[PDB]
RNA sequence: GGAGGGCAAGUCAUGGUGCCAGCAGCCGCGGUAAUUCCAGCUCCAAUA
RNA sequence: GACGAUCAGAUACCGUC
RNA sequence: CGAGGAA
RNA sequence: GAACCUGCGGCUUAAUUUGACUCAACACGGG
RNA sequence: GCACGCGCGUUAC
RNA sequence: GGUGGUGGUGCAUGGCCGUUC
RNA sequence: CACCGCCCGUCGCUUGUAGUAACGAAUGGUCUGGUGAACCUUCUGGACUGCGACAGCAAUGUUGCGGAAAAAUAAGUAAACCCUACCAUUUGGAACAACAAGAAGUCGUAA
RNA sequence: GCCCAGUGCUCUGAAUGUCAAAGUGAAGAAAUUCAACCAAGCGCGGGUAAACGGCGGGAGUAACUAUGACUCUCUUAAGGUAGCCAAAUGCCUCGUCAUCUAAUUAGUGACG
RNA sequence: GCCAGUGAAAUA
RNA sequence: GCUUGUGGCAGUCAAGCGUUCAUAGCGACAUUGCUUUUUGAUUCUUCGAU
RNA sequence: GCCCGGAUAGCUCAGUCGGUAGAGCAGGGGAUUGAAAAUCCCCGUGUCCUUGGUUCGAUUCCGAGUCCGGGCACC
RNA sequence: CGCGGGGUGGAGCAGCCUGGUAGCUCGUCGGGCUCAUAACCCGAAGGUCGUCGGUUCAAAUCCGGCCCCCGCAACCA
């Protein structure tokens, strides 16, 4: 709870383990949070790294599609399909628009809708996990998929999600919790007023918990 | 740059052909609608022939001063004959006689089709 | 109105009166004739219930002769 | 007994009673109250007068008609009189300002069923009986 | 002076008038076939 | 008299005072 | 005209 | 309610023949 | 006869 | 002075028919 | 002519009417306080005149007596006139108003 | 007589908005500057005119004619009620008709 | 789900 | 107090009225004037008494 | 006495920045009714008050009189 | 200007705090009903939700910024 105990989630919580000495292999810590919890559309992000610094952790197939040319916008990589003859029948509704825009990351496709997005395609998907975000959709979905694959930084969109990092095993305290904060930027604060907008969260590394608030 | 149906002249030769007997030679027959063909092929009157000549004199005698002598008739049942074009015939309707300048287009059509028989309705109350 | 005074009489065709063929006896004579034409025994003779009207002779020339 | 008293000594009573209960009669109450003298003729049977103007009056209830009438000025009395001119052409003889002789119509009071407020008849024009002027062979001026 | 009734006397298929002119004591007549108006005819009543 | 309601209208037939 | 208001 | 049909009103018209008007007028005058 | 207002009906969604 | 008249009065009328049924 | 029947009032309209009371005037009558013509009577008055005596025989004159005209007088009958009250009989008056009668006026509907 | 909307007065009233000083919180190193709540009062609600005072205006609108008890209206609390006048209030006004005069810019009686 | 999505505004 | 427009008042010419005639009695138009109880301008005299 | 105002058919009454004259009711001819009211079409009727001016013409725009019609009259 | 409440048919009122449907009365317009005449009733025409934008699938509806309306508050040199 943004208090002294931050370094109790960090410093005092960095060698908890669950057995004997402390092992003999590398470490793996971070600092959990989110993306903005807005609705993955209107306003929740912009630009600027923390860091932070990471990438996947497990899988990365997100979202990118629109026309017959959006497939190759997911061929030399791996993404979801919006289909062509579906935006007039079933390419969006609940578990539909989901499918294409409901993965884990967010979305990195382009744009093309017309008079249909106030309760179907572009619509039903927003806070679900996608609704047309900033993925430099013009050359494709790879270069700006540096904001959708690796490096990172920590593009935090769709539904929660983000990253963190600072050191290895044991050598951080005030800058461990203050490294977790450092592992937060346009995700912990931003422009006009943004020093906080949530309730709680989690964190650790592999040991056991962090802040007991 | 405007022309006319089937050649106003071909018909004067078609109508007044070798056998310019019955006002409507069997030639003109091929041209008219079934209803008209019916009538002529059935039993057309002779009066319709003396009326014919009455227009004739009106068309020539009149100087190029384009002032035709109106020919008066009740034969509203007459179907304009080719040679009947150009003359202004006064046709009775119910009240008086109607003067109509015969154009090439009103042939094969009933002479009555122009003598308005009733004044349609204007309104107010 | 006013000018509409006597509209009737003015519009009436003045017929003349039948210039007395002879005379009308005035005196005991008239009362006599009447006595004879009505209360004379030949009329009091036939039923008093079936005797005629002293003016059914409205001057009808057709019934005037039938009686006399 | 009945209301009336039957005493040989009570004649007076019965007498006064009759003199009293008798006022209930209009015919009585009428002549008794010198009423006849106050009318336009002052009791009189007839009256002379000057024609003030020939006016016409409308019939009443089931009848609709223009009655001929003369407004007269009685001589010694000096009153406005409503006088009905009799038979057909009659009013054609009455010249305005002439002298006229008037009499009532059936008992001085109600006018003939037809007339409205007229109570008089016209019998003479310039002192010439109307009937006389009504029949050609009689008189005219 | 009348002839629908009271109130004696026209059942004229009469002419004019058309709620107008007018009649009518009181009922009521009259708005195109008036038994009550105007008039003819014939009738009735009292009759110098 | 003051009010509610009813009515096309109600200082009226009901209702609160 | 997509089964039709007060009637 | 719909489009036609047919009758009545209305308004037009040279003229739109006229009867009929709550069941006891209006596809009725055999219209 | 047509700006329209009625009344039997014919055809239909 | 007639004929004839889908000209007027159904409140002058026959005949007929509708309604009350 | 039978509820699409009867029918009531406000206001309006149409055609009309001058009542009762008061007041005005007219005629007549009475009361109150005065002015008061005329005449009966009265007390006067006494031209004029009759008689007797004296101045003359006479006209005339003096006086006594008697009748007696005008004038004047008081009380009285009381005409007219005025003033003060009151009665009777007639007759008069107006805009607005009022009354009378009528209706398929107007608004509603009392019965 | 009718008007409580206006101005005043005045009641427990209003579920809520201002609203000062101290008192409280937050921030700086303080000085200090931001906060939240906060009595009355205000504003909201009601009564109140023998309280100050108020009391409309135009259109149509038959049974010669002019006419309004008629309705239509636009309208502010309410739209002058009994009563009363050219009056010591009436503009035009010397109002119009009488009445009192030979005569009345006076009187009085009427009429709105 | 979504590329389809209507409606006053689409969700795991 | 000037000034006199505006008021008022007279005056010339004579087309006209005046039924016959311009002037008995009046006079359009046009034009000359007097008047200082209208009114209007003006601000000289008097608010350091009218 | 000066200041505005109306003058229009049989009676009450409006007028492009002139050039034309109207409803209403009386009214007679109808439609209508059973007949009639009511109503709807129609008729009619005149220097738009008398003069002078302005104009091509004036009922109208001007100027005076004119009749009746509201506001001003020792000290 | 600072606080707070509000503009929705031609008029007066609803719908907004509870996003998807814009209603009532009068007025305008047509028809029922009736033996008929009033009365009475039905059905139509008509709103861009002051205006601009944002969330949103969707906005009169929630959110803003302007434009007027009313109420509070107020110290200008």
């Amino acid at each position: 709870i943004t208090s002294s105990q931050v370094r109790e989630h960090v410093k005092e919580l960095l060698k908890y383990s669950n057995e004997t000495k402390k092992r003999n292999f590398l470490e793996t810590v971070e600092l959990q949070v989110g993306l903005k919890n807005y609705d993955p559309q209107r306003d929740k992000r912009f630009s600027g790294s923390l860091k932070l610094p990471n990438c996947p952790r497990p899988n990365m197939s997100i979202c990118i599609f629109g026309d017959a040319f959006d497939v190759d916008r997911a061929k030399s990589c791996g993404v979801d399909a919006m289909s062509v003859d579906d935006l007039k029948k079933l390419n969006k509704n609940k578990k539909l628009i989901k499918k294409l825009s409901k993965k884990y990351n967010a979305f990195i496709a382009s744009e093309v809708l017309i008079k249909q997005v106030p309760r179907l395609l572009g619509p039903q998907l927003s806070k679900a996990g996608k609704f047309p975000t900033p993925v430099s959709h013009n050359d494709d979905l790879y270069g700006k998929v540096t904001d959708v694959r690796s490096t990172i930084k920590f593009q935090l969109k769709k539904v929660l999600c983000l990253a963190v990092a600072v050191g290895n095993v044991e050598m951080e305290e005030d800058v461990l919790v203050n490294q977790i904060l450092m592992s937060v930027n346009f995700f912990v604060s931003l422009l006009k007023k943004n020093w906080q907008n949530v309730g709680s969260l989690v964190v650790k590394s592999s040991m056991g918990p962090a802040f007991r608030l | 740059f405007t022309f006319r149906g089937k050649g106003l002249e071909e018909l004067t030769a078609l109508a007044s052909g070798s056998n310019s007997e019955k006002l409507i030679s069997d030639e003109l027959a091929a041209l008219f609608d079934a209803k008209t063909r019916r009538r002529v092929k059935r039993g057309i009157s002779e009066k319709y022939a003396k009326f014919v000549n009455k227009v004739r004199r009106s068309k020539e005698k009149c100087p190029a001063g384009e002032k035709p002598v109106p020919v008066k008739t009740h034969y509203r049942s007459m179907i304009v004959i080719p040679e009947l074009v150009g003359g202004i015939v006064g046709v009775y309707n119910g009240k008086e006689f109607v003067n109509v300048e015969v154009k090439f287009d009103m042939i094969g059509k009933y002479l009555a089709e122009f003598a308005m028989t009733y004044k349609p309705t204007t309104h107010g109350k | 109105t006013l000018a509409k005074a006597g509209k009737v009489r003015k519009q009436t065709p003045k017929v003349e009166k039948k210039d007395k063929p002879r005379k009308t006896p005035k005196g005991r004579s008239y009362k006599r004739i009447l006595y004879n034409r009505r209360y004379a025994p030949h009329i009091l003779a036939t039923d008093p219930k079936k005797r005629k009207s002293p003016n059914w002779h409205a001057g009808k020339k057709e019934k005037m002769d039938a009686a006399a | 007994g009945v209301g009336k008293p039957r005493g040989i000594r009570a004649g007076r009573k019965l007498a006064r009673h009759r003199k009293d209960q008798r006022w209930a009669d209009n015919d009585f109450n009428k002549r008794l109250l010198g009423s006849r003298w106050r009318n336009p003729f002052m009791g009189a049977s007839h009256a002379k007068g000057l024609v003030t103007e020939k006016i016409g009056i409308e019939s009443k209830q089931p009848n609709s008609a223009v009655r001929k009438c003369v407004r007269v000025l009685l001589r010694k009395n000096s009153k406005k009189i409503a006088a009905f001119v009799p038979m057909d052409g009659c009013l054609n003889f009455l010249a305005e300002n002439d002298e006229v002789l008037v009499a009532g119509l059936g008992r001085q009071g109600h006018a003939v069923g037809d007339i409205p407020g007229v109570r008089f008849k016209v019998v003479c024009v310039k002192g010439i009986s109307l009937l006389a002027l009504f029949k050609g062979k009689k008189e005219k001026r």
